[PDB]
RNA sequence: AAACUUUAAAUAGGUAGGAUGGCGCGGCUGCUUCGGUGAGCCGUGCCAUGGAAUCGGGUGCUCCAAGUGGGCCAUUUUUGGUAAGCAGAACUGGCGAUGCGGGAUGAACCGGAAGCCGGGUUACGGUGCCCAACUGCGCGCUAACCUAGAACCCACAAAGG
RNA sequence: AUCAACUAGCCCCGAAAAUGGAUGGCGCUGAAGCGCGCGACCCACACCCGGCCAUCUGGGCGAGUGCCAUGCCCCGAUGAG
């Protein structure tokens, strides 16, 4: 309304990708959701029911209520000077589970394992990542060194 | 002040020779210049 | 005298000068709107805890 | 303080020793880059991009001619790359720091 | 004393990657005003020639080169690539100076004067000593003669230090060459 | 090819980076399943070196209420227009509400935002006189018998000889 | 010894408006123009130290020799409208 209906400006947002038109692979239906997982809303052109508004294509949020044929997602929309946790129900064809927390949930166990292994021995460790910092010195075994000089200008 | 043994024998002649040879080798490779047998059009301008 | 005017100029400033207020994340997240078939069960169990 | 002076001196001499050693062995030694930066702000607080304002509030450079000590890590150096026209920074040496 | 340029040689290579665990090595001879500017020029030429960027590169060595005999005059040639207002061109320049380091200064000054080309627009393709009896430019060639003699057509009258200089002086100065 | 696209950037967008986490035990369900099967909750016991960098008290919660709702300029993206010191948008900053140093003079161009003083040093911009600072040290080109030329915006010059 | 083309710096031709007239003015010509530099130097209410005012923050002061306690003392930052 007010100049723009539900599916405006989506000449390309809602299209299928090239040579991925037609059928829905069964995996998008047999991936199962539980309340709390982080899922990515990406609308699917061909399934017209339960569709989310074009704003929500390409966001992530936590499932908050799961029903038959429908997932309840709870994502942040920024309006004014505040963040509203909007709650939408999207049909399962429009959501894919996210791999944002893949590394997190792997690393959680990878950490608790080393805190256990440290409790084994001298019970001091530090299970933190550090961003790539200064690289230490080393010798370079002198090889053939290629001299490069700026090229004279051939107009052609 | 009165010319005491101020810095005397510190290293021998074979060592002070190989050090000088390694320095001069690095100098040769440090001032080494390019072949310029690549640019078949600016040969005569570059002189080679 | 063109009574139709529109900008978003200065609106990001007004938004952000007092922060973009995120809501306080909550222990015991709200259930209103959830699946009534799920919530009736959830209530009834808590009725018959011991 | 005694053994700090001792180890400073040892590190400074050791770098020279490895550089000559690598040269005589034929190749060359590559110094292990600076772990620390001194960053001093060189522009006034007027007409700044708001991202730049926040970056400088985190780097703690909130007034012209402030100078702060910073670890070199990828997060920090790519945070400096954003406010680079506003800062002058480099690798302080022992006299500078003391 | 102080020289506005210094001929460094910078040696660098791309970062280690799983294939090609010893990436190949590049050497260059760059003029600049100091280390950091020579380095920043080196990454320029290995990012427009050899497809390597500072992020995805690593610098191993930088030496400052000096001159062999600062006491003798050496006919220098510089082959240089420059940007005019409407294109690029290629120049050859012959100088007489005691050092290549001074010749480069003289050459930036000549390109800033004869052509209003600034430093950010000039590249020194090849530098070399083009010894006498093989020089090409007339202004170089005309100083290749012993038994040379010329008087000084231009000689500033000027007190030896700023102290000895006053505003009124009784006698019109005697200038003679 | 603005109302064409296989491909497809950069900047900008979203989410996660633990104490609001997990595992054991024994319980509820009127949901779920062929079914202790799951889903969730409930009680209890254990763990969990604080889970990238940096920074730092917070709108965290609420009440009452003011003024405002004529905008304008700039760098960049951009629609109409031949264009406009024009009309309409996008991101940010400025003026409006703001002095001060520079651009001779200027609301928004450059520097920079301030209690009242003493001392030092600078930014922008300059050092021939007006006018505080060099008729400084160097190297080139210009000789204008048209008002040669001489500051980011900025007070233009074109095709062409 | 030289011939031709191309190219690009400054200058010139291209280049015309009405009050007298504006590189800000005078003037400037191994510049006081143009391009690049080097040593210093001059200049803001900007940065630093120091004194003072105020606001804010944080402290001290009772078997009281005890105080406009609504006070005094100390520390720190800040100051456009
Ligand atoms: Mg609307
Ligand atoms: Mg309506
Ligand atoms: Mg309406
Ligand atoms: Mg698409
Ligand atoms: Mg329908
Ligand atoms: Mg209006
Ligand atoms: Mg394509
Ligand atoms: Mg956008
Ligand atoms: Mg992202
Ligand atoms: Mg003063
Ligand atoms: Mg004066
Ligand atoms: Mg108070």
């Amino acid at each position: 309304p007010a100049g723009h209906g539900l599916r405006s400006r989506t000449r390309d947002l809602f299209a299928r990708p090239f040579r991925k038109k037609g059928y829905i692979p069964l995996t998008t239906y047999l991936r199962t959701y539980k309340v709390g997982e982080h899922v990515d809303v990406k609308v699917n052109g061909a399934v017209h029911k339960g569709m989310p508004h074009k704003f929500y294509h390409g966001r992530t949020g936590r499932v908050w209520n799961v029903t038959k044929r429908a997932i309840g997602v709870e994502i942040n929309k920024q309006v004014g000077n505040r963040i509203i946790k909007k709650r939408i129900h999207v049909r399962v064809e429009h959501v894919q589970p996210s791999r944002c927390n893949e590394e997190f949930l792997q690393r959680k166990l990878n950490n608790d394992k080393l805190k256990a292994e440290a409790k084994v021995r001298g019970e001091v460790i530090s299970t933190k990542r550090q961003p790539a910092g200064p690289k230490p010195g080393f010798m370079v075994e002198g090889t053939t060194i290629e001299t490069v000089t700026p090229i004279p200008y051939d107009v052609v | 002040k009165e010319k005491i043994n101020s810095k005397r024998t510190k290293l021998s002649a074979e060592e002070a020779s190989k050090i000088k040879a390694a320095g001069k080798a690095w100098y040769q490779t440090m001032i080494s210049d390019s072949d310029y047998t690549e640019f078949d059009v600016f040969s005569k301008w570059l002189g080679v | 005298a063109k009574s139709k005017n529109h900008t978003a100029h200065n609106q990001s400033y007004k938004a952000h000068r007092n922060g973009i207020k995120k809501p306080k994340r909550q222990r015991q997240a709200s259930t209103k709107g959830m699946d009534p078939k799920f919530l009736r069960n959830l209530r009834y169990s808590r009725k018959h805890n011991v | 303080a005694e053994q700090y002076a001792g180890e400073y001196e040892a590190q400074d001499k050791e770098l020279v020793q490895l550089k000559r050693e690598a040269r005589m062995k034929g190749g060359f030694y590559v110094s292990p880059e600076a772990k620390l930066l001194f960053v001093v702000r060189i522009r006034g607080i007027n007409a700044m991009h708001p991202k730049t304002k926040k970056i400088l509030q985190l780097l703690r450079l909130r007034q012209i001619f402030n100078g702060v000590f910073l670890k070199v890590n990828k997060a920090t150096i790519n945070m400096l790359r954003r406010v680079e026209p506003y800062v002058a920074y480099g690798y302080p040496n022992l006299k500078s720091v003391r | 004393v102080a020289f506005r340029f210094h001929q460094y040689q910078v040696v660098g290579r791309a970062l280690p990657t799983p294939g090609d665990e010893q990436p190949k090595i590049y050497r260059m001879k760059l003029w600049a005003t100091n280390e950091v500017r020579a380095k920043s020029k080196f990454w320029y030429f290995l990012r427009k020639l050899k497809k390597v960027k500072k992020s995805n590169g690593q610098m191993l060595a930088i030496n400052e080169i000096f001159e062999k005999n600062p006491t003798t005059i050496k006919n220098y040639g510089i082959w240089l690539r420059y940007q005019s207002r409407t294109g690029y061109h290629n120049m050859y320049k012959e100088y007489r100076d005691t050092t290549l380091n001074g010749a480069v200064e003289q050459m930036y000054t000549e390109m800033a004067s004869r052509h209003r080309v600034r430093s950010p627009c000039i590249q020194i393709i090849k530098t070399a000593t083009v010894n006498f009896k093989l020089c090409k430019r007339d202004n170089t060639k005309q100083f290749h003669n012993s038994k040379i003699k010329f008087p000084l057509v231009y000689q500033k009258v000027r007190p030896p230090t700023r102290k000895l200089k006053t505003t009124y002086k009784a006698t019109r100065p005697n200038l003679f060459m």
